[PDB]
Formats: C-alpha cells, structure tokens, sequence
RNA sequence: ACUGAACGCCUCUAAGUCAGAAUCCCGCCCAGGCGGAACGAUACGGCAGCGCCGAGGAGCCUCGGUUGGCCCCGGAUAGCCGGGCCCCGUCCGUCCCGGCGUCGGGACCGGGGUCCGGUGCGGAGAGCCGUUCGUCUUGGGAAACGGGGUGCGGCCGGAAAGGGGGCCGCCCUCUCGCCCGUCACGUUGACGCACGUUCGUGUGGAACCUGGCGCUAAACCAUUCGUAGACGACCUGCUU
RNA sequence: UCGAUGUCGGCUCUUCCUAUCAUUGUGAAGCAGAAUUUACCAAGCGUUGGAUUGUUCACCCACUAAUAGGGAACGUGAGC
RNA sequence: UGGAAUGCGAGUGCCUAGUGGGCCACUUUUGGGAAGCAGAACUGGCGCUGCGGGAUGAACCGAACGCCGGGUUAAAGCGCCCGAUGCCGACGCUCAUCAGACCCCAGAAAAGGUGUUGGUUGAUAUAGACAGCAGGACCUGCCGAAUCAACUAGCCCUGA
RNA sequence: UGCGCCGCGACCGGCUCCGGGACGGCCGGGAAGGCCCGGUGGGGAAGGUGGCUCGGGGGGGGCUCACCCCGAGUGUUACA
C-alpha cells in the first residue's frame, strides 16, 4: 500500500526547519527518528534531521549508504534533479503559491478584473451547456 | 465604501488569577495567531464604539448616538497572537467578547 | 523496542481466488465466498504474484503485542482457504449413563432439539449460526455433525450445544452428561 | 471567520471539542455543535459506561429532583461538558453559554451548509490508532436515552438527499470544466493574468 | 547534576606541591557536562573518592571542550554506567546510535530517566566507547546495521494544528 | 446506629407525589404497541362506573380445588353506550419525541361535544367550529383537506381518532361530553387514514372495541378523601396510649 | 467458552467473537420545565374596538449589537479524490402494438470491478463566489439561447425545528450594465485629521393620515353541583 | 463546647454500608445422592413472634428461606 | 610602615509601659505502640503580618507593605474555568471492568504477575540448538537458527 | 499667563522592551568538511559493490535460449 520509502538515496522536501524548502538526500539511517542527509546541490550541508520534518519524493538517488558528498552530488547531477522537481506539480503549487502571497495591492486590483471577465464568460457557457443536457435528455 | 478597521475582540482586562488590572486591556485580533505576526498592529490605534441613549457631538458631522473610547495598541501579549492595549479610559467590562476596531491610522509600512 | 519489518505469508491454492479491498478479504473457492474485515489490524496486505499467488501481511514499526497480529491474520486467511475448499466439519458425540439423549434436527439443520438430557422435560432447542447446517450421523448411534465453511460460525454453533447440556448442581466428575466436540475436521479430504 | 461556526462533532473527542467550544463562546462567537451523538471518548466503551454510572449515583438522597440533573442526550452530555469548562454561574459565563446550541443529528437549519471540524479534537489525530475509544451515541443508548433509532432513520434520509446534491454539483463541475475548453480562445488573456498571480497553477 | 545538551570536557588536574612530593602525578578524566563549571565540580567529585584529593588541595590544570573527530559518520557507542535505583545500585552497559559521543551520552541519560527513573545525581558513566557493528549486543541497535535499509512512515499525525483550527477537510494521513 | 428490627418501609415511592392528579379524565400514557400486519382497530374506550354486584360461574382450571365446581365473584358494570369520532391527528416521530402534526375535525359536531371546549356555555354564544365547518363545505376549503391528509398520509407515523362520549344518554347530571384521543393500530399508515376518514362523524359501540373473555386495563382517578394523616395517608403504626402532642404521626 | 497469536506446540486474550444473572439501565407505572406542538374561537351593534393585504407612506421614542457571502456528499485514515468502459438491477420519453415490444437511442443512478488522471489534497476552506466614485462624448472585446421589474400569472418545488428556489409564457428595461480605451465634467476640489463605510425597510412601543377585504368572543366573579374540598383549587348545571 | 450542644435503654421511622445469613448467577471440595464447607459477581429483597432482666448484652422457648453484622452527634426526648 | 580581612559613627545617665498562658517547622532529642500527645536544645517563624503561589488553610514555598505609571522577576505556572506553550518542542515509559496526575498534604504494607520494558549472571547450539511428528525407554531420526534458567527494577495490575 | 470643549502632529531628553547590519579575539593558534580522477601510493574489513555459485519471482522470442527483480552463500574493488 506505500509507495515512499525511507531508503538511501531517497531524496526529501523539508518542511519547516531551518533549511524549509530545500531538497535533500538520506544517505544513512541514524535511527527510527533521524536520518544522515546531504543537499550537496541545495546548499544544505550534511548533518542529522528528524523523519518529521521532511516530506518524501519520487526520486531516488543511486549511491550507498555513508558515502562521502562527491559521490551524493554525481548522482545528484547525473539524475538532474534540480529541473526535475521544478517540472512537478508538487514544486509548480509551492511556487503559485509563494507568488500569491507576493501580490500588491494593484496586482490584486488586476486580478480582481481579470477573474470578474472570466468568470462572466465561463457562466455563460456552463448555461448554454446546460441549456443543450436539458434538451438532449428530454426533447 | 468598505471597512478600514481591523476586527479585535476585547478578551479581558490584564490580570493574574486573583488580580485584574483594569488600565490594561487584552486584545485578540482576527488573523493574528502568533507572537511574531503581532509587530504590525504594534502603535496602532484602536477604537471601542459603541451607543448610548443621549445625542453626542460627532467630528464632522450632526449629533448621533455613537460614543468612543479611544487606545493604543502597547504590546505584544502571550505568544499566540494576543496584544494589550491602553485606552483613555479603563474599558467597561460590558465590553468583553465585543468588537473593538483597530485602525491602522499610524502607519509605518 | 519496535521492530523495524514483521512479515509473513500465505500461499494461495489454484482453486481459490483473493481478492483485496483494503484490509477486507474476500476468499472464493469451489464451495462458495467467505469475506472479513481487518480493519482493526494496521497492517498492509498485498497479492504478489500472477500465477501461485501468495498473500503478503505487513506490519511496520510494531511492538511486541502488535507484532502478534501477522500470523493471527494469516491462520484466519489459511482458515477461509480451507473454508471455501474443504469446508469444516464437526462431529459431536452424546455421552450419557441412564437417560439417552434425544436429538431432533428442525428447518434442515438449523434448529436442534434436545430431549430427556439427565430425564428433565425441559426441551433444550439450540440454534445454529447462519450458514451451519447440522446432521445426525448414520456412521454411529449417536453423533452430531455440523457443517460450514466459517470455522467460527461452525466452532460456536457446536459451543452452543455443548454448553447447553450442562448439569448443575451435582457433581461433573461422575455425572459426565452432555455433547461435546469429538474431532474437528473437513467436509472433504484432500 | 465570524458569523456563526457550525461544528460536525462527528470523529472528535468530546472534552477537547468541549475546551475550544467553550473559548470560542467566551470570545463572543455563536456556535453551533451538531451530530453530537457521533463524539467520541477515549478509552473503551465499558470504561467510559462506569464513568456516567457513577455520575448517575451521585444525587441529593434528601430530595433527588432538586440534585443533579443527568441529561441523557448526547447533544445534552455535550452540552454539560462545555458547561464545566465555563464561569456559568456569572452573567458572562450565562450569555457565553447562551450563545452555543447543541444539536442530535442535523435538524432542517443545518444540513444545508458546511459543516467544520476542529483537528485538535479530532480522534484520528489525538489518538493512537490502537487505543479504544467509547461512541457517545451508543453510551447515551445504554443510559437511558430514548431516540436513538429515530434519529438513525433520519440521519439516513438526510444522506440520501445530501447525495443526489452532490451528484448535481458533481456534473456542474465537469461542465464548468468543458466550458473553460469550449471559451479558451477568448478566456486567454484572462487566466494568463491569474496564473501569473498564483491563481490557477 | 542537571543537563542540557552535554559536552565532553577533558580535565587534568593534580594535588598541590607539597615538601613530601614536589612533582605529585597529573590525573586526566572525561567528563560530560552542561558546562566547564559543572565539568570541574563533577571532576572533583569523582577523583576525590579514588584518590584522596580534594580541591582545596589541589588545582585544575586543565580544562578544555572535546570536540567530536567525525560529526558526519554514524556510530554504535558502548556505555558502561553504575547508577542507584531505590534498592541498590547496579552496573548497566547500554548501545546507542549517533553522530557525537556527547550526543550519545545525553541519550543515555534520557534513556535512564525514562526506563528507570534515575536522576542525573544518582548515574555515574565510567566507559564511552565507539563499538564496530559486528560487536553490538542489543537488538535496538542491531536493526540498523542493514546496508539496504528500507521503510515507510505509515501513520502520519497532522502537527500542523491550530493553524486554521477550523477547517471544512478533514486531514489525510498516508502520503 | 442500625434498625433493631427489620421491617419493609411503609408504602411505595412509585407513587411518590401523591398529590391530586391534574385530570378528572384517565389518561392513556401508554398505547399498544404498534403491528402493521395486523388488521385496523381501535385501543381504547371511554366508560362510566354504575356499580358492582356479584355474579355466579363454574370454573375451569383442571388442578384447582374449584375445579367444575360454582363460585361467586364480585364483578364492576361500566355503562358503555357508543362513541361518537368527530377527528383524526396525526404524529410524526423526531429525536425530540412524538410531535403534532395536523389535527382535522369533521363537518358536523354535536352541541355535547361542544361543551368540552367551553366553561361557561349558558353564555356563550356557541361560535366553535363555525368558520371550520364551512371549510367542509366549500371547493377551496375541500382541496386543503385532501391535502391535508395527504400530508398525514406521507409524514405521519402514528394516527389517532378523537372521539366523545355521548351523555344524552347516560343518567348523569352532566351534559358536556368526555372527548379522547384513541390511537389506531395495525395496517399502514394510508390504510389507518382511510379508515378513520370513512368513519368519521360515526358511532362505535363498544363490541367492535373489546371482546368477551379478554383482559383489559383500566385507567382512572381514585376516590378522593381530602386531608389525611401518617396513619390513613401510609399506614404507619400508631403510637402508644399514653403518648403525649399525638399518637397518629411518625415519631422520627 | 470460540477462533487465535505472542511462544512453529499450547493458550477464553493480545487483536477479533459467544452464552451469561435477585445487580445496572430502560420499559410498564407516578409527577410534568422560566420546555415545545396541533387545533378552535377571538369583543357593542351604532359606539366601537380588532385582523389581513411584506399596505402606502411620513415622522417619533426605545434597546442595542454588527460593518460582504459560501445553498450541504458520505466518509476513510496501513489509504483516498476525480473521469470514462464492462457486468448485475432501476428510471424518464420517441415510434410501434391508458397500457406493450430495448422497437432503438439519449438521459440515469446503486453495487461490484477495469483502465485513465490527481494525491504533501489545486475539481485545493493555504480554498471559492462577489468585489460599488458618479454621470458624459464615443471606439474595441464580451453578450446579444442576456439584465431587471416581490411586474403579472403558470409548473415543479418541502415536515427533524415552513425558511422555501429553479423553470415557462406575456410585456416592458435592450442591448446600459461586465473587460480595455477615449472624451468632458461634478455639491462639495469643503483648503492634513476621530464616531466614516453596512446588515437595515433591525427589535420593542405609541401615534398621524390615506385605500381595499374582512370579524363581532371569551375568561373570571356571582349563582349552582359534590364524582371535590381545611381555605383556595377541582367536577358540574343555568329557554334545547 | 461549662453567660448549658437535654443523658441509658426501649418504642416509632427513613436512609445508607458490606466484612453475605437467605434468595438470583457461578467457581472448588476429603462434592456418589441428600446435607454441608470454601471462594466470586452481588446489598435488589428479606432477616420474625415470645418468657426473665431498666437494661445494651445474654439466655431459653417456637416458627422460618434465614432468623447476618453495622452506621447515620455511641441516628432519633419542642417525637414519646 | 597606626602592625590581618571586611563593615560600621560611638559612649553614657535617668525615668519607664506592656509582658511574665504561648504555639509551629528543618535538624538533634526524652516518655509513650502512637497521637493534630506530653517534655527539651538551636535557629527561623506565627502570635503582632498583609501580599504572589500551595483550589481552600495561622505556621509551607516566594517575598515582607506610604499613594501611583512604566519595565522585570521570585515561588508557581501556561487544554477550558483562568493571565500565559494556538512551540509543526526532544527522547522514552505506561492501558488500569478501583489508571495517574507535584514540598508541608491530607491515604497504604509484606508478598506476588508467562502485562510490558530495561539490566545482571549462568548455560545450550553445527559433531547441530529450543519447538513440534514418534519410537525405544535418558537416547535417537525428521523441521533446521537462536534458545533456556535464575535474578534484578521501572510503569501497570493483584493484595485493597 | 492661559485654550470654552474635543483632538492631532513634530522634534529633544529620561527609562525600557525589541529588530536589522557590520567588525574583531580565542580554542587542539578550533573540530570537521570541500576541490585537485591527488599520488605513480600503503593497509583493513563489512551494514560486503561487481563477478561466481544455488534457490525463487515476474519478461521476450519461440517447454531449452533468455531481460530484469529478489533471497542465500562466497568473496576484498572489479561494472559501487
């Protein structure tokens, strides 16, 4: 039924610790709280985080456990990870989400008349639909 | 053409268990639920309206029925998000779970 | 301690289809389907395998006392196997030393009527589970036999008329009045 | 928000509901509690039976109609939880606890609207998934309450209509959804101005 | 003693000049302490029940932090440890896993409050040693000498409360 | 310290306020339990205390001294003429209990039945039910009532009958006629209202309520005696001759 | 006692089941909340009161709060959410012979499956909807199967604790509104300043005038009764 | 508590406790049956009529399923 | 060279009221089974004293007081009553059909548990462990890797 | 010298609680860590990679051939 794993080489996203929103790789398993982790590629250097704070991903690294950092950052650029986080849905809602909290007052203003337009367009469409179910199913 | 106060609610009067200082009050601002987001509504002035039976002179205007007790917010409170404030004069403890307005007037941003 | 990974598994006949809905388990074999929840149990349960298939239970990070959950599940699964396969059939027995004991089966097999158990005139009617049918045996005098393919609904079926015929107030060192369970096996051998 | 805040008490845990209904109501929020008989209490249900056994052995001897009124209701159980959490014997305490209401399923007002719930009460996320917990339903039931049934029929009549909404709704999307296809052309310029606001990534 | 998290300090220390002796032999103990001033007390205490040497007659010639040699590697510790019980006192040696030698000494002394109620007054540590994998004696440690270790989080608690406090979904968790 | 002697308390707390009841009427507390496969019928019945007498039967227990033998058997008469229904209400069932739902009366009511809804009918002018009967009586007026048990019909759980007690014919001082609600029991709830409608504004005799040899319950108001003492109200023990202040009271 | 691990066997116990009592809880019975419901009747007749049409306004006093809305799946959590496809049952309306034939299709659900997407929930409450300086000259988008009139009716709307919206026709308002421009102003550009900006035609009370449709009663005392009773109270009768 | 808390016992009446005599449901025996003893859930219900004594206590007579033990200002005197 | 350090202005007369029932606590201590009993030593306290905390309380913990504004603490706390953890606090332990929950302090012992968690000592096991399937009557063959015993001490449970 | 009443602002000073930015000293003249394929190096193991052997599970082409993925050994850098 699980799909993530705790393993080596499975890479993280941190959550809310000093390094919070940064990409890391388990390069060992300390215990069943804390796990040895390496950003060779994220600026974040190696040290001990507890399982709460990181949330796992699809990717996983292909090095063994313990091994120095010149090895986790081959991997690291040999599988690209750095552009293929930012092409998931997962990075693509952290950044909508980031820039949402950046608007100003007058990107508001615009946002304002933009959904406004749109929405009057799409209620359009959604009656004249409507209009067409209705009479299909009972001419 | 649309509100330009902040929504507060008067939580009580600084106090102990057994001890309640009056000239002092507690606020809980709507949205602000952490010691470190309460920096903003620090200086700003707050306001408690409300009405009684006989007319009042009112600023720019003909006399109404709105009465206010002016205030500051002083300091942050707890670390929750709660702040207390001081105002001209010692709040009535009728206003306790009511609406006190926080302005924005004095602005730093 | 919690230990990192218990498993085991159990192997799944030709004859028998799993099927997973989560932690429910539905069993289906030549005498029909049995189903159960394990939602109870956090465990995770998985079918591997396209031909032999094998059920696999999972328990991460368990203690002792939770640990004791994984071949709980596997015996009540390797149970609906044989359920569905062989079925489950207990034979009873009535021991008496004065008065016989008089057993009558109503509504094909659902209802058992026992009659002048220690010569009383009270009529002793014991109601089979769903899904339990009992018989009166013609391999021997008197013997009871019931057959399902639930082992519990089958195993209680025969604890409700073992405890029925119960003596009180007398010794039960001497008396030794009653039916009980003689051997527990299958509807058929394989 | 404000206004009024409608509870489902459906998977919560009764005294930590009961802690943020009760500072809520201090604070001048109206509150609506419903489906009180879907609370849950920690620890197995025979535990928390002798629990309110006790409670109902504690009575005035001298003249039990004057001592103390045990309410079998569930919404009533939940109701007299929250009143110990509050000053109800002071005027603020009395208008606090005026301003909640407790309910037994969703009556007429309220299965028309959104419900909330609170996750520090919520037993998934308070309790260890082995421990047993108590249903204030069936503990109600056991002590002496008397529609449990009823409110079960109807509480099934309810979900049945909440279902054919939901179905409706359902298609209303998925029309919305051809709709925004059906206009692209001339919605572009429009959703290019919300994606680059963070709408609609 | 209290703690914090412990640091490892090395004192040297040694009795005064005396006519009797005028070179008296130098004496070095690792000692796990909040701080260097608890680190010279505790120092104090236990050379003075070994070797007859109190501090007004004697001095600390030294006392400084130990650092850890290997931050970034993971280790299996041996702890050999003497502490009171509320009937006796008993010899327990313990396994941790951590980074720090300090790191797995506070372990220790979590581990004895939370098993068997000792304070930090009533433990005395004798023996910190780095042990090899294949030397390891409880099975706690033991689990994770597995070069292909490999598990899920299953049961996930939402830590996240109070952030709305009122929510129309309720949480998920499995990821 | 302890009773010296056990002896059971002296009456029974069941029956604990003990004061006047609040009805002159016997009160249905508790109907039959509804059975839907039953066929429709009435539950209870309104009568009237003439006397007692006594009356002579041969018994028919089998192991009983009188068996085949003739006793004598004190025996209550209760005059029962017919009742008249002039109503059917209709309940539905919620989480707070039964709840009123509709009520509908029938077009013509009898002036005794009329008496119960006044205190003072010699001035009164005799105006109930006037406007509600002419709703019987007029097109928009008929198509509310079909509607309105329509509504009974797809809403309500348990369907009742008011019925009144006809005193033209009993020799009673009194005029006003007793009216009670009288659950009906057995088929469906359309089938309940299609019975009840038919027969509304008709008469009941008691035979199609109770039969012979079957056992009933009877509710009522007990004789009244006014102010009472310790020793009548509870049977407590009278004290000795020589007490002083009293020998009818509870001494502790 | 059952099934069954822990502990390859065993085990009523750990998870999960069964039978079980002068005990316990409820029922039956007694009372009936500063607790509700359905129904009935609602003021002399010439002086009047009262009810409905959200009645139509104009004004007054009083009690205060508040200062956009969200009209809803059920739920699981060692799992979920959304979409078409197969199997098992259901439903409407078009021809055929009110009722039949899958006679065919569209439109449908409920269950079990199968695929295809999503899952640190984005068909997201970290959300969504709405988002108002006012008029004027005029262009481009959008709409023109639209806006509004408690407009007027008509249909279907609903009982756990009457609040109910959507659809249809006929008119007028007709493309004015919503988005981006252009043009010209403002009873306030009131010359730096607070209680502004709403719910709201708010709750309660009394009164003024004007227009329709309606209504003409009980309760208590007194007098009786004795199915009642210390006194109150209660059960009864008084031109049929 | 001495500018006063009426005092032994009985009578009357209520409630409570269980460290259970009986009765409901059970487990054990040096439990064959009958009778009895040991223990568990358990105080719902019951636990009497008399001779002697001011007596509590005691003792005997006789029925009984049993004739268990206690508290409530050593319950209860503007109740006797 | 004012003959150690530190701190401090000292000396002295007359007249003199109330009091001369005490009580409590750490430590020491006598009689008593013991006592919120009786009797002592030292110091502090209550009595003469309010204030924050111990829910409440003469004596405990903190701190001693003219009327106020700001700031900060002590002892103690921060689910709600009730100011303050609405920290994405850390590591474990523990399920109680009488759970536990903070000095004085307001209730429990000996003895026990194959509940669970640690720890100590000894022993077995490749020639082959412990189980289980049986035989002879302690030995064997078949399964083929951890197991057995004694003790100790945390929480929980019986004792209650 | 004061406003009739209600208010607002500015700079200076005192006390106080906070927030940013930058500079330097010491340690084992910090411990680590990173890069140069470091070197043409030298040793040692296992939580042992590759290889080899044995057993298993899913692939392809047709039940041999075979493409993966496991488990168990053996083994010291090889395809970590």
């Amino acid at each position: 039924v699980f799909r993530r794993y705790v393993e080596v080489g499975r890479v993280a996203y941190i959550s809310f610790g000093p390094h919070a929103g940064k990409l890391v790789a388990i390069v060992d398993v300390i215990d069943q709280n804390r796990a040895l982790v390496d950003g060779p590629c994220t600026r974040v250097r190696r040290q001990a985080m507890p399982f709460k704070c990181m949330q796992l991903t699809d990717f996983i690294l292909k090095f063994p456990h313990s091994a120095r950092q010149k090895y986790v950052r081959k991997a690291w650029e040999k599988a690209d990870i750095n552009t293929k986080w930012a092409a998931t849905r997962w990075a693509k809602k952290i950044d909508a989400r980031e820039r949402k909290a950046k608007m100003t007052d007058f990107d508001r203003f615009k946002v304002m008349k933009a959904k406004k337009m749109r929405n009057r367009i799409i209620k359009t469409e959604v009656k004249k639909l409507q209009r067409a179910a209705i009479l299909k199913a009972s001419p | 053409s649309g509100r330009l106060w902040c929504k507060a609610i008067f939580a009580g009067y600084k106090r102990g268990l057994r001890n309640q200082r009056e000239h002092t009050a507690l606020l809980k601002i709507e949205g602000v639920y952490a010691r470190d987001e309460t920096e903003f509504y620090l200086g700003k002035r707050c306001a408690y309206v409300y009405k009684a039976k006989n007319n009042t002179v009112t600023p720019g205007g003909k006399p109404n029925k709105t009465r206010v007790i002016w205030g500051k917010v002083t300091r942050a409170h707890g670390n929750s998000g709660m702040v207390r404030a001081k105002f001209r004069s010692n709040l009535p403890a009728k206003a306790i779970g009511h609406r006190i307005r926080v302005m924005l007037y004095p602005s730093r941003i | 301690m919690k230990t990192i990974l218990s498993n085991q598994t159990v192997d799944i006949p030709e004859n028998v289809e799993i099927t997973l809905k989560g932690r429910t388990v539905i069993v289906k074999g030549p005498r029909g389907t049995l189903r159960r929840d394990f939602n109870h149990i956090n465990v995770e349960l998985s079918l591997l395998g396209k031909k032999k298939k094998r059920l696999r239970v999972d328990k991460w990070w368990g203690n002792r006392k939770e640990l004791a959950t994984v071949r709980t599940i596997c015996s009540h699964v390797q149970n609906m196997i044989k359920g569905v396969t062989l079925g489950f059939r207990y034979k009873m027995r009535s021991v008496y030393a004065h008065f016989p004991i008089n057993v009558v089966i109503q509504e094909n097999g659902s209802l058992v009527e026992i009659r002048n158990f220690l010569g009383e005139k009270y009529i002793r009617r014991v109601r089979m589970r769903t899904g339990v049918a009992c018989s009166v045996s013609q391999a021997q005098k008197d013997e009871l036999i019931l057959e399902g393919n639930d082992i519990e609904l089958v195993s209680n079926s025969a604890a409700l008329i073992q405890q029925a015929t119960t003596v009180k107030n007398k010794d039960i060192r001497k008396f030794l009045d009653g039916i009980y369970v003689s051997e527990k096996g299958t509807v058929q051998q394989a | 928000e404000g206004q009024v805040l409608v509870l489902d008490g459906r998977g919560h845990l009764l005294g930590r509901l009961a802690a943020i209904v009760a500072k809520q109501v201090l604070l001048g929020r109206k509150v609506v509690v419903v489906r009180c008989e879907g609370i849950n209490i920690s620890g197995n249900f025979y535990r928390n039976k002798l629990k309110y056994l006790a409670f109902l052995r504690k009575r005035m001897n001298t003249n039990p109609s004057r001592g103390p009124y045990h309410f079998r209701a569930p919404s009533r159980i939940f109701w007299r939880t929250v009143r110990g959490m509050l000053p109800h014997k002071t005027k603020r305490g009395q208008a606090a606890l005026e301003r909640l209401k407790v309910l037994d399923g969703i009556p007429p007002p309220y299965d028309k609207k959104k419900r909330m719930v609170v996750p520090a009460a919520l037993k998934v996320v308070r309790l260890k998934p082995t421990r047993k917990f108590a249903y204030l339903g069936r503990l109600a039931h056991e002590v002496g309450w008397k529609y449990q049934a009823v409110t079960a029929t109807l509480e099934e009549k309810r979900k049945e209509k909440a279902k054919m909404h939901y179905r409706k709704k359902k298609q209303i999307l998925r029309l919305r959804k051809q709709a925004e296809k059906n206009v692209e052309k001339k919605i572009c310029k429009f959703t290019e101005v919300l994606k680059t606001n963070g709408l609609l990534v | 003693k209290a703690s914090g998290t412990l640091r490892e300090y090395k004192v040297v220390g040694r009795c005064l000049p005396t006519p009797k002796c005028h070179t008296p032999p130098l004496y070095r103990m690792r000692i796990f302490a909040p701080n260097h001033v608890v680190a010279k007390s505790r120092f104090w205490y236990f050379v003075s029940q070994l070797k007859k040497m109190k501090k007004s007659s004697g001095e600390i010639v030294y006392c400084g932090q130990v650092f850890e040699k290997s931050p970034l590697r993971v280790k299996n510790f041996g702890i050999w440890l003497r502490y009171d019980s509320r009937s006796g006192t008993h010899n327990m040696y313990r396994e941790y896993r951590d980074l720090t030698t300090a790191g797995a000494v506070t372990q220790c002394y979590r581990d004895m409050g939370a098993r068997h109620r000792a304070r930090a007054h009533s433990i005395q540590i004798m023996k910190v040693e780095e042990i090899a994998a294949g030397k390891c004696r409880r099975p706690a440690v033991k689990q994770f000498h597995d070069s292909k270790i490999k598990f899920p989080l299953p049961h996930r608690v939402l830590r996240r409360q109070h952030k709305p406090r009122f929510t129309t979904k309720r949480p998920n968790t499995f990821f | 310290s302890h009773r010296k002697f056990s002896a059971p308390r002296h009456g029974s707390l069941g029956f604990l306020p003990r004061k006047r009841s609040s009805r002159h009427r016997g009160k249905v507390k508790s109907f039959p339990k509804d059975d839907a496969s039953k066929p429709v019928h009435l539950t209870a019945f309104l009568g009237y205390k003439a006397g007692m007498t006594h009356i002579v039967r041969e018994v028919d227990r089998p192991g009983s001294k009188v068996n085949k033998k003739e006793v004598v058997e004190a025996v209550t008469i209760v005059e029962t003429p017919p009742m008249v229904v002039v109503g059917i209400v209709g309940y539905v069932e919620t989480p707070r209990g039964l709840r009123t739902f509709k009520t509908v009366f029938a077009e013509h009511i009898s002036d005794e039945c009329k008496r119960r809804f006044y205190k003072n009918w010699h001035k009164s002018k005799k105006k109930a039910f006037t406007k509600y009967c002419k709703k019987w009586q007029d097109d928009t007026g008929k198509k509310q009532l079909e509607k309105d048990f329509n509504s009974m019909k797809k809403y309500c759980q348990v369907i009742r009958i008011i019925a009144h007690t006809q005193m033209r014919l009993l020799p009673l001082r009194q005029k006003k006629a007793h009216l009670m609600e009288i659950q009906v029991n057995g088929g469906t709830v359309a089938e309940k209202l299609d019975w009840a409608r038919e027969r509304l504004e008709q008469q009941v005799p008691v035979n199609q309520v109770f039969g012979q040899d079957e056992m009933i319950d009877v509710i009522g108001v007990t004789k009244g005696k006014g102010y009472k003492g310790v020793t009548s109200r509870w049977h407590t023990k009278k004290l000795p001759r020589k007490t002083h202040r009293g020998l009818r009271k509870v001494a502790c």
